[PDB]
Formats: C-alpha cells, sequence, structure tokens
RNA sequence: GUGCUCGCUUCGGCAGCACAUAUACUAAAAUUGGAACGAUACAGAGAAGAUUAGCAUGGCCCCUGCGCAAGGAUGACACAUUCGUGAAGCGUU
C-alpha cells in the first residue's frame, strides 16, 4: 500500500485522470470492438492539454 | 459471532498461552491384526506445544507467485457507423 | 550479547561493539559497507539505553 | 501465513463507537416524523424571512458615470476557469 | 504473444505443453474467440477428437451468441459422421433463437440427407 | 529412598503397608547442498543533439528503513502507388 503524497500527487492525479478518460469512455464511447484509440484518445487529451497551456 | 471470532484471530498479532490436555480415538484403515498390538483402535493424548516467547519469527513469508485462474455465459456493424 | 548478536547475525564484521556499548567501526568504510551498516533508531536508542544503565 | 510484522497507524483508536442518541437524531424519531410538513414549513420561514430582509467651466467631459450601477457579475457564477470573475479578481491581482 | 507461442510448441509436436498454453491464455481472456478458435483447431490438427469435441462444447456454453463457435462444430461432428450428434448441437443452438441464417443452415443441414419431414418441423 | 506395622524379632536378614510415578528437538556427532556487493576481469547511467531535475505506472525483481514516511541512478527491469487464394454459410440465374 502506497499513500497520495505531495511528490506523487501531480503524478496520481494525472493517472487517475488517464484512467478516469479510459474506463468512462472506453466503456462509453465504444463499437470499434477491436480497439479503439486508447493510446489515441488519450494522446488527443494530451495534445488538447498541451494546446489549452498555450493557449 | 462468526466475523467476530475471525477477528479475534487477526487481533491476535496486536496483542502477543493456551492449557488443554485433549484425547483423540483414532481408527485407523490398514488394521489387519498384526498391525497394532492387535486393536481396531488406539488413543492419543494430544497436547500443544510450549512455545518459547522470546523465539523469533521462525521462518519467512514474503515470496511471492502468481494470482491463479469458469466464466459464465454471457447471455447479452454498418459500414458507415465503422 | 543481543546487540553482538544482531551485528553478526547481518555479518557486519567491520563494526565493532565495545562494552560500554559505543558502535564502532573497525576500518575506513566502503560505500556499500556503510549503507549496509546503518543501523535504524530502535538498534541506536536501545543500545544508549542499555548505556546508561551500564553507568 | 500471517505476518508478525506492526504498524503505527493500526493500533488501537476509537475503539468505541459512537452510537446516536434520541437529541443528536435517533433512527426511532426519523421514522414517526412527517418531514414533508417539517419541510414545508421550514421553507416557508426561510421565505418569509428572506423577505423580512428585503465652475471647472471647462472639461472635456460630462459626466461618465451615469447609470453605471456595479452590474452583477460578482452574483453570476461561471463554469470556466478562465473566465469566472474569481479568475479575473486573481489575474488582475498577481500580475503587475 | 500467447498464440505465437502455443503455435511454436505445437509445431514441434509438444502438445501437452500447447494445451496448457492455451488454457493460461484463457484464463487471462476468455471471450477472446480467435484463442478458442486457435485452440480447437489445434486439436483438430492432431487428430484428437475428443478434446476438440470438449473444448467446442465449452466455447459455445461460455460464449454462446458467438456464431462461429457453432457453425464450426456442427461441420466437425458432420465430417466426422455424427449426424446424430450433430442434430443434438443444432437443436441446443436453436435455443437460443439465433439468426435467420442460423436457421437456414439447420434446415439445409436436414436436407442433405432427405429428412424432408424434418426440415418441415 | 523415608517412616510405620506392640510384623517374624533380633538388632542381621526378610515380609507387609503407606508415602514417592514417566525426563529428553536424546547426539558431547556425521553428513547434505544457497549466499560475500571480496578481488579480478570485461563492459559502462533513462527521456531529444548533448547535459542533466525529477514524480510516477506494472510485478514469479528487490535492498535500506519502526514505519500507511523517505530513500536506494527518476533503485533496477519496460524494445506511397496495388491485391488475391482456400474453406464454410446464406440468397439468386
Ligand atoms: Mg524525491
Ligand atoms: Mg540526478
Ligand atoms: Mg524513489
Ligand atoms: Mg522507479
Amino acid at each position: 500500500a502506497k499513500t497520495v503524497t505531495k511528490q506523487r500527487v501531480e503524478s496520481h492525479f494525472d493517472l487517475e485522470l488517464r484512467a478516469a478518460v479510459m474506463h468512462d469512455i472506453l466503456d462509453m464511447m465504444p463499437e470499434g470492438i477491436k480497439q479503439n484509440k486508447a493510446r489515441t484518445i488519450l494522446q488527443h487529451l494530451s495534445e488538447a492539454w498541451r494546446c489549452w497551456k498555450a493557449n | 459471532v462468526a466475523l467476530e471470532k475471525s477477528v479475534s484471530q487477526k487481533v491476535a498479532a496486536a496483542m502477543p498461552k493456551l492449557a488443554p490436555a485433549q484425547y483423540i480415538r483414532y481408527t485407523p484403515s490398514q488394521q489387519g491384526v498384526a498391525f497394532n498390538s492387535g486393536a481396531k483402535q488406539r488413543v492419543i493424548r494430544m497436547v500443544e506445544m510450549q512455545k518459547d516467547p522470546m523465539e523469533p519469527p521462525r521462518f519467512k513469508i514474503n515470496k511471492k507467485i502468481p494470482r491463479g485462474p469458469p466464466p459464465a455465459p454471457v447471455m447479452h456493424m454498418t459500414v458507415k457507423e465503422q | 550479547n543481543m546487540l553482538n548478536l544482531l551485528i553478526h547475525r547481518k555479518n557486519l564484521n567491520y563494526l565493532h561493539l565495545d562494552y560500554n556499548f559505543n558502535l564502532k567501526p573497525v576500518k575506513t568504510l566502503t560505500t556499500k559497507e556503510r549503507k549496509k551498516s546503518r543501523f535504524g533508531n530502535a538498534f541506536h536508542l536501545c543500545r544508549e539505553v542499555l548505556r546508561l544503565t551500564k553507568l | 501465513q500471517l505476518s508478525k510484522q506492526y504498524s503505527s497507524r493500526d493500533l488501537p483508536s476509537h475503539t468505541k463507537i459512537k452510537y446516536r442518541q434520541t437529541t443528536q437524531d435517533a433512527p426511532e424519531e426519523v421514522r414517526n416524523r412527517d418531514f414533508r410538513r417539517e419541510l414545508e414549513e421550514r421553507e416557508r420561514a426561510a421565505a418569509r424571512e428572506k423577505n423580512r430582509d428585503r465652475w471647472d467651466d471647462d472639461v472635456v467631459f460630462k459626466n461618465c458615470a451615469k447609470g453605471v450601477d456595479d452590474q452583477k457579475k460578482d452574483k453570476r457564477f461561471v463554469n470556466d476557469t478562465l473566465r469566472s470573475e474569481f479568475h479575473k479578481k486573481f489575474m488582475e491581482k498577481y500580475i503587475k | 504473444n500467447w498464440i505465437k507461442y502455443a503455435q511454436w510448441e505445437e509445431s514441434l509436436k509438444e502438445i501437452q505443453r500447447a494445451r496448457s498454453i492455451y488454457e493460461r491464455a484463457l484464463d487471462v481472456d476468455y471471450r477472446n474467440i480467435t484463442l478458442w478458435l486457435k485452440y480447437a483447431e489445434m486439436e483438430m490438427k492432431n487428430r484428437q477428437v475428443n478434446h476438440a469435441r470438449n473444448i467446442w462444447d465449452r466455447a459455445i456454453t461460455t460464449l454462446p451468441r458467438v456464431n462461429q463457435f457453432w457453425y464450426k462444430y456442427t461441420y466437425m461432428e458432420e465430417m466426422l459422421g455424427n449426424v446424430a450428434g450433430a442434430r443434438q448441437v443444432f437443436e441446443r443452438w436453436m435455443e437460443w433463437q439465433p439468426e435467420e441464417q442460423a436457421w437456414h443452415s439447420y434446415i439445409n443441414f436436414e436436407l442433405r440427407y432427405k429428412e424432408v419431414d424434418r426440415a418441415r418441423t
């Protein structure tokens, strides 16, 4: 067991955001049936987040 | 009641004495009349061995072995959609 | 005797415990030896309490 | 195969369970209550309370500050992090 | 990765190992239909009729909706010559009230033999 | 072994009785096979061109640590052209 902590918080929040989106949407979006763009949809996520950081 | 029993065992760790002499009567499965002196049964007095209170944990538990493996039946696309 | 047995138990042959409970090292230590030889507060606390009683 | 290891956190604490009391709001009271009436009357009371509560001969410019009554920008809550009024205030304060 | 490993041991005719690989793969993901087809296929290639029979039964039991399993199962029995067996399978299959095509295949099955009364039924 | 039988009865022996009731990983041994982070030897730090700060994720990988703390190299580990077979099922000429 490991306890959330200051060193780990930013990593933690993004970890469980990637998981939040992954579970939600791949249990939400589907019918690709094979693998639906999980790597890709998440890359769209990080891309969008960078874009909003760059305005 | 059942849960409480279980809990007490777990809690035994947190709180670091047994005195029962208990007898048992045994029937073997070999028999044959020359196997014992010549008794269909034997009797054994079971005694719990006394543990040395300053004895450290004897042996090492850390070792790790991969999780073990039937699925219930499930019972539950257009080109354009694809 | 306890503390020497602990020391030996771990094969720390380059430490030396004297009779007034000062834990010293025999030789200048190698990096690896230094890692392995550290005791935590539990051992040192015990050692110092014993020192007090020996006084 | 249960380890003799321990930890500080694990030790006893709050071994007693605080059961709710009668004035705290034991389930007995709750079962008997007609909540709907209570909720209505409280609501009414709240409403009532609310009701009770409520020269220079020379210049470029004639008055700019005519009808400028603040506006409800701090009454609007906005679900948008960069256009919330809180964010504006923060941005105003900390950058030069 | 699972499949390639299974295939390699199959090629060396170490099929007991292969079986264990397939079972382990199934433990990971029992829903994967390619996996099951490769497993049953492997048994059939090595003439292990009864193993294959077991496997087919499992596949249709746990993933009844997969029509590929049913079509292959009946085909295998037909090839083996066991018309009765195939009929039994199809009767099980029909309990799931499947798809127009499945019913057609059952009827056609009957019509490869005279069995017109059966077909009509 | 101790005591007692107005025991046989001398002071020796013998008898009766009472009390007293099951130690111990027996070895002061013999054998049997994993580890030292020793030296030596070879080789030589993740991320992008380089130099580096790091938190993480996963567990037939651990170590230090009382620790649900923190460290161990971020501990290590993580390597644009253009189609057709073969079989089966279904409907049709
Ligand atoms: Mg750090
Ligand atoms: Mg560094
Ligand atoms: Mg670390
Ligand atoms: Mg790491």
